[PDB]
RNA sequence: GUCCUAAGGGGGGCUCAUGGAGAACAGAAAUCUCCAGUAGAACAAAAGGGUAAAAGUCCCCUUGAUUUUGAUUUUUGUGAAUACAAACCAUGAAAGUGUGGCCCCUUUAGUCCCUCGAAAUUUGAGGCUAGAGGAAGUUACCACA
RNA sequence: AGACCCUGUUGAGCUUGACUCUAGUUUGACAUUGUGAAAAGACAUAGGAGGUGUAGAAUAGGUGGGAGCUUCGGCGCCAGUG
RNA sequence: AUGGCCAGAAAGUGGUGUUGACGCAAUGUGAUUUCGCCCAGUGCUCUAUGUCAAAGUGAAGAAAUUCAACCAAGCGCG
């Protein structure tokens, strides 16, 4: 188990959805708004 | 526990049952056993069967649930029987299955029909603890009824108390005594600590004062 | 103070003898804390009486590895 | 609702302090705290009130079991569940029952009945609370069993055979799998399993999540396996889910393995085994799919061996020549299982030494549906009688169950003789 | 926590993987027939060594997968392997083959084992024999060789 | 023969839930420690009484018999409900 | 004050103390002006089950001895 190959083959797990391919690009992102909490001078 | 004590205990038991006070029916000699130093749930619930040399309850009724050939054998041998058509006409009614389980203390089913008994009678026989004993078309049904009558059952349940029937008053002293040692020895063999887990012993008839072996 | 002994401290924490025990572990220092604070102590080689290095320092090895693909 | 948080937890703590100083009664304190617990919007207030209720129960039942207080609180929780099935307020009673069960304060069958009402409810959270109560206590029972156990070339081959005989004896007398005290304390287990299966699993209108349906299925199958219940529609319900495309099919297969037992007919299990074999072990199937299917088949055959036909068994055992290690080990596990249980279906090549020796000498008998052990005499009684006769012959030089009562030393000697005979038969 | 860490011996019969040509449904693939087929199959090393009337596969009997004593090799005792010596066996018509798988503390027992040293009995202990299990830093205050 | 680096079966000062200890302190028991009352607790026994989730005529700890017991009025088995 | 903080091997021993809270003792901060929240953790401090030493108690044995409860403070809990 201590061996470190250059590429690790993914292991198929039964009863679970198939993982995305290694070349799949994920473009989904989440954004948060920065707010400055100071009253008008 | 001394064997001379065993024979004299059954001696006054038979004396009281037959001479001092006799009921209108045949009283049943029975053994009640307590348990100690033993877990009902976290440990194994021991189960076992042993044939007594003499039939303990000759008045016990046994039904036959088999094929037409087994029905012919049963009516030849004078044993009441029911058919798969009768089980179908019951139509899986829980009340009727409960009535059958109360009416017949034991059931013997053919090998062809035992795999369909839980389909036809649902969970009733398993709930009553009366699941039928298989019989083949080559075995002697009279002999089968003989060991079914002569056998007793030793299953643990949620409490530490057990009660078995080891004979009736009508049989004689020495075969009563033999039934007593086979029952006690089989129970001790089933018990995982043997005599160390045995709480107490008690023998009595259907209506008789108890006699404590232990 | 028997209760302040490290053995009694590990028994009251729950960690069983035979588990790995980093040298210097006490009530204030956990294994992660020791591994963090020993980074500031790394950087020294092991030398003999004549001053030559007999065991190399951290990330200072002298060996040439086999670089193949 | 309107008080400051620190002030309101101070008021709760001061009420608990007055209970400790015995100014007020436990019943008065609990009747004060509990409606605020079930109706408060404040999470911190609910958490502290729950903690104080658990502490009050522990302190009350520490010195002696307060049966009246336990009965009143169990009745209150049962009424809370019974009043509104669709409400989510029963999870507090579920959590209280879990905490008191794990602290072993409540060991009666009444908490089991209350959590039975929790299972038989409409709200998903209280249903899975009751399901987790009956399921996750298996780990606590295993921990308790571990604590109880802590409290309690030819020569090498003979030692290995003796170790195998000791393992067989441990299997004969070891704690039963799928065993839990609350599960045994359930009254009418067949009725409970039927109500659960008809309410949650059968109903397609139920919008339960798949994990929660699996929790209910685990409860139903553990009840059926533990109490040897006969629920025929469950096996027909499993048919759709026995597919490799199904999510958590490993959980479904484990549930079916738990549901199977000895008194289940081979007629209902065999289509399930055939479907698992067709969908899981095939030429186009992946190695992991085949290994999972063969493991599930092995577990089902462990629970009931008569489900399988001899041709299918030989086909599945021949998968041990496969190049995948998992499929190989699964097939060898199935082969070994039928080696101890029923070697007659297995090929003469695959039976092994002991199986062929037993079948040739005639000791091994066919296993049939409904057969129960019917030993007319004690096991090893003939060996004990032979030892007694040898001792009598030695005394002369210098029937056992019929006449003599069983001495405990004689029973130990008979057990030792039976172990020696088993070792000789293995050798 | 479940599961796997592999059935050996004797005798007999037959060849494997694959390719080509054919046969209703049947096609790439279901069963059948012939020809070619040095192992390209299988044998529990995935491209090592070795095996074709077999070391492979099937059938029939069997547990040499048994005790005992030495020798050799890997190198005081082991363990493993190697030829035997004695007995008991298996198989085959027999020659033969087969003695496995192609290559330091804790604790238990001892009838007829020995001591507790003034004598004896009973607990207990010791011995011997045979087993089972498993102790941190800092010094820019410094000092010495 | 300084300062600096390196080595040690290194020395010494200091620190800390490092190891083994200790002054002091705290707690319990015996003694010093006498003369009298009132209370309780824990065991031992000698007993006695009890069981509602629903349904059911009733308020079912459970187990095994058991269709007959009977104090001759009935209680039962049967049926109903579990 | 039958006290707090210290000294002393002990003592019918001593300092504060010929003293008494506007005092004694231990600390931190450091003229004047100006200048919230959290008991999370570690400390300190107050109040029936768990942990529970010695002594004492009960049982077994022929005894050595063994097994049981009971079990103060501290710890834990709050």
């Amino acid at each position: 188990k201590e061996k470190q190959k250059d590429f690790q083959k993914p292991k198929l797990k039964v009863g679970k959805p198939k993982q995305k391919p290694s070349n799949f690009t994920d473009t989904s992102f989440k954004t948060k708004s920065i707010v400055v909490n100071q009253q008008t001078l | 526990i001394t064997v001379a004590g065993v024979r004299q205990n059954v001696a006054e038991l038979l004396d009281y049952s037959n001479n001092v006070k006799k009921r209108n029916f045949l009283e049943t000699v029975e053994l009640q056993i307590g348990l100690k130093n033993y877990d009902p749930q976290r440990d194994k619930r021991f189960s076992g069967t042993v044939k007594l040399p003499t039939v303990p309850r000759p008045n016990m009724s046994i039904c036959i649930l088999g094929d037409q050939h087994d029905i012919d054998r049963a009516k030849h041998g004078g044993i009441d029987a029911m058919s798969a058509d009768d089980l179908k006409k019951l139509n899986k009614n829980k009340k009727l299955i409960k009535k059958l389980a109360r009416k017949y203390d034991a059931f013997i089913a053919s090998e062809s029909l035992i795999k369909q008994i839980p389909r036809l009678l649902g969970p009733g026989l398993s709930k009553a603890g009366k699941f039928p004993t298989p019989v083949s078309h080559s075995d002697d049904l009279s002999a089968k009824v003989n060991e079914v009558k002569s056998t007793v059952k030793f299953q643990l349940k949620k409490v530490l108390c057990m009660g078995v029937a080891v004979g009736n008053v009508g049989m004689t002293q020495e075969q009563l005594v033999a039934n007593i040692m086979l029952a006690i020895n089989y129970l001790v063999s089933l018990l995982k600590k043997g005599w160390q887990n045995v709480g107490s012993l008690t023998i009595k008839a259907t209506m008789s004062p108890p006699k404590r072996l232990y | 103070g028997t209760g302040k002994k490290e053995k009694n401290r590990l028994l009251r924490e729950g960690r069983t003898p035979g588990d790995p025990h980093v040298k210097g572990e006490n009530f204030y220092r956990s294994a992660k804390k020791i591994k963090t604070l020993n980074i500031l102590k790394e950087g020294k080689p092991i030398r003999d009486s004549k001053g030559k290095i007999v065991k190399a320092a951290s990330f200072q090895s002298k060996e040439v590895p086999k670089a193949v693909i | 609702t309107t008080l400051d948080k620190d002030l309101r937890e101070k008021v709760v703590g001061s009420l608990v302090l007055l209970r400790r100083k015995d100014v007020i009664d436990s019943v008065s304190l609990l009747t004060t705290l509990f409606p605020i617990l079930i109706s408060s919007p404040s999470k911190s207030l609910r958490t502290l009130i729950y903690t104080k209720i658990i502490s009050d129960l522990r302190e009350s039942n520490a010195k002696a079991t307060n049966h009246k207080l336990n009965r009143t609180i169990q009745t209150v929780l049962h009424n809370l569940l019974t009043s509104d099935r669709t409400s989510s307020k029963g999870l507090w009673a579920c959590r209280i029952t879990r905490e008191l069960w794990r602290r072993q304060i409540w060991t009666d069958a009444r908490p089991c009945d209350v959590m039975k009402e929790a299972c038989l409810s409409d709200n998903e959270k209280v249903v899975v609370g009751g399901c987790r109560f009956f399921l996750g206590g298996d780990k606590e029972r295993e921990e308790l069993e571990d604590e109880e156990s802590d409290e309690d070339k030819r020569q090498k081959a003979y030692e290995k055979a003796l170790e195998k005989i000791k393992k067989q004896e441990r299997k004969k007398h070891a704690p039963h799998p799928l065993n839990f005290s609350a599960l045994h304390l359930i009254n009418d287990p067949q009725g409970f399993a039927e109500k659960l299966f008809q309410k949650h699993l059968q109903n397609l209108k139920n919008k339960f999540t798949l994990e929660n349906r699996l929790l209910v299925l685990q409860l139903v199958t553990r009840l059926v396996g533990l109490h040897k219940l006969t629920v025929l529609p469950l096996y027909s319900w499993f048919v759709r889910y026995l597919t490799p495309k199904q999510l958590n099919v490993t959980t479904f297969l484990a549930c079916l393995a738990q549901a199977t037992h000895n008194l289940v007919p081979p007629d209902v299990i065999e289509p399930l085994v055939v479907k698992i074999a067709n969908e899981f072990v095939s030429e186009a199937s992946a190695a992991e799919v085949a290994a999972a299917g063969l493991n599930a088949i092995r577990e089902v055959a462990m629970r009931q061996p008569l489900c399988m036909s001899e041709t299918l068994l030989q086909d599945l055992v021949l998968y041990q020549k496969s190049k995948d290690k998992g499929v190989m080990m699964a097939a060898k596990g199935l082969q070994s299982l039928y080696r101890e249980v029923y070697p007659e279906m297995l090929q003469k090549k695959f039976r092994g030494k002991e199986a062929t020796m037993g079948l040739r000498a005639g000791e091994i008998k066919p296993l049939k549906f409904g057969e129960e052990e019917a030993a007319e005499d004690i096991e090893g009684i003939e060996l004990l009688e032979k030892y007694k006769e040898e001792q009598k012959k030695k005394k002369v030089e210098q029937k056992l169950a019929t006449t003599t009562i069983l001495t405990p030393a004689d029973l130990a000697k008979l057990k030792e003789l039976r172990q020696q005979a088993k070792l000789d038969k293995m050798l």
